[PDB]
């Protein structure tokens, strides 16, 4: 009941359908539609869905904190100043 | 120990003179090569491993470099890096680092 060719529509620039399709796939992946379809193919029982959401949230927390630590310590990757000691 | 090594050195000199006399050569000009040749002739040994064959080298070569004591009668070590456990190596590294510091402050067939 919506106007067609407005949603999830990408105009290919200069005929590079490869780039256009990659950009569209990026858009859908960022919006999470690809994961939504993949999971919705088969029914995810509510307990399993809750467990997966909890696991994903814990993984997100851990990965974000690890990335923060990696970036924070990146500056210390410099060459050793006190070589010889 | 010094006493043992000195006794060995004096015994080796005396044995060198005996070997020169036995081979009928001048005791004074008798060299290490002469000692080795005389010993080889007197005690022929076909053992392949040369280290196994009879040898009358100088005690300096025969015995290993058993390290001297590092602390005196008072128990005080001599090298300030003694407690590092590797005083020689760490003193060498300290000297190299000091030389590098001085260089920074002021500024082919060998493996």
């Amino acid at each position: 009941k919506h106007l067609k060719f407005i949603a999830r529509t990408v105009m290919v620039q200069e005929g590079n359908v490869e780039s256009a399709y990659r950009t569209l796939n990026r858009i859908l992946t960022m919006d999470g539609l690809i994961e939504d379809i993949k999971h919705r193919r088969y029914y995810e029982k509510p307990c399993r869905r809750r467990q997966r959401e909890s696991y994903e949230r814990c993984r997100r927390i851990y990965n974000m904190e690890m990335a923060r630590k990696i970036n924070f310590l990146m500056r210390k990757n410099r060459a050793d100043p006190w070589q010889g000691c | 120990t010094e006493d043992f090594i000195k006794k060995q050195i004096e015994e080796f000199n005396i044995g060198k003179r005996h070997l020169a006399n036995m081979m009928g050569e001048d005791p004074e000009t008798f060299t290490q090569e002469d000692i080795d040749r005389a010993i080889a002739y007197l005690f022929p040994s076909g053992l392949f491993e040369k280290r196994a064959r009879p040898v009358m080298k100088h005690p300096e070569q025969i015995f290993p470099r058993q390290r001297a004591i590092q602390w005196g009668e008072d128990g005080r070590p001599f090298h300030y890096l003694f407690y590092t456990g590797k005083q020689s190596y760490y003193s060498l590294m300290h000297d190299v680092y000091g030389m590098l510091l001085n260089l920074e402050k002021h500024q082919i067939g060998s493996r």
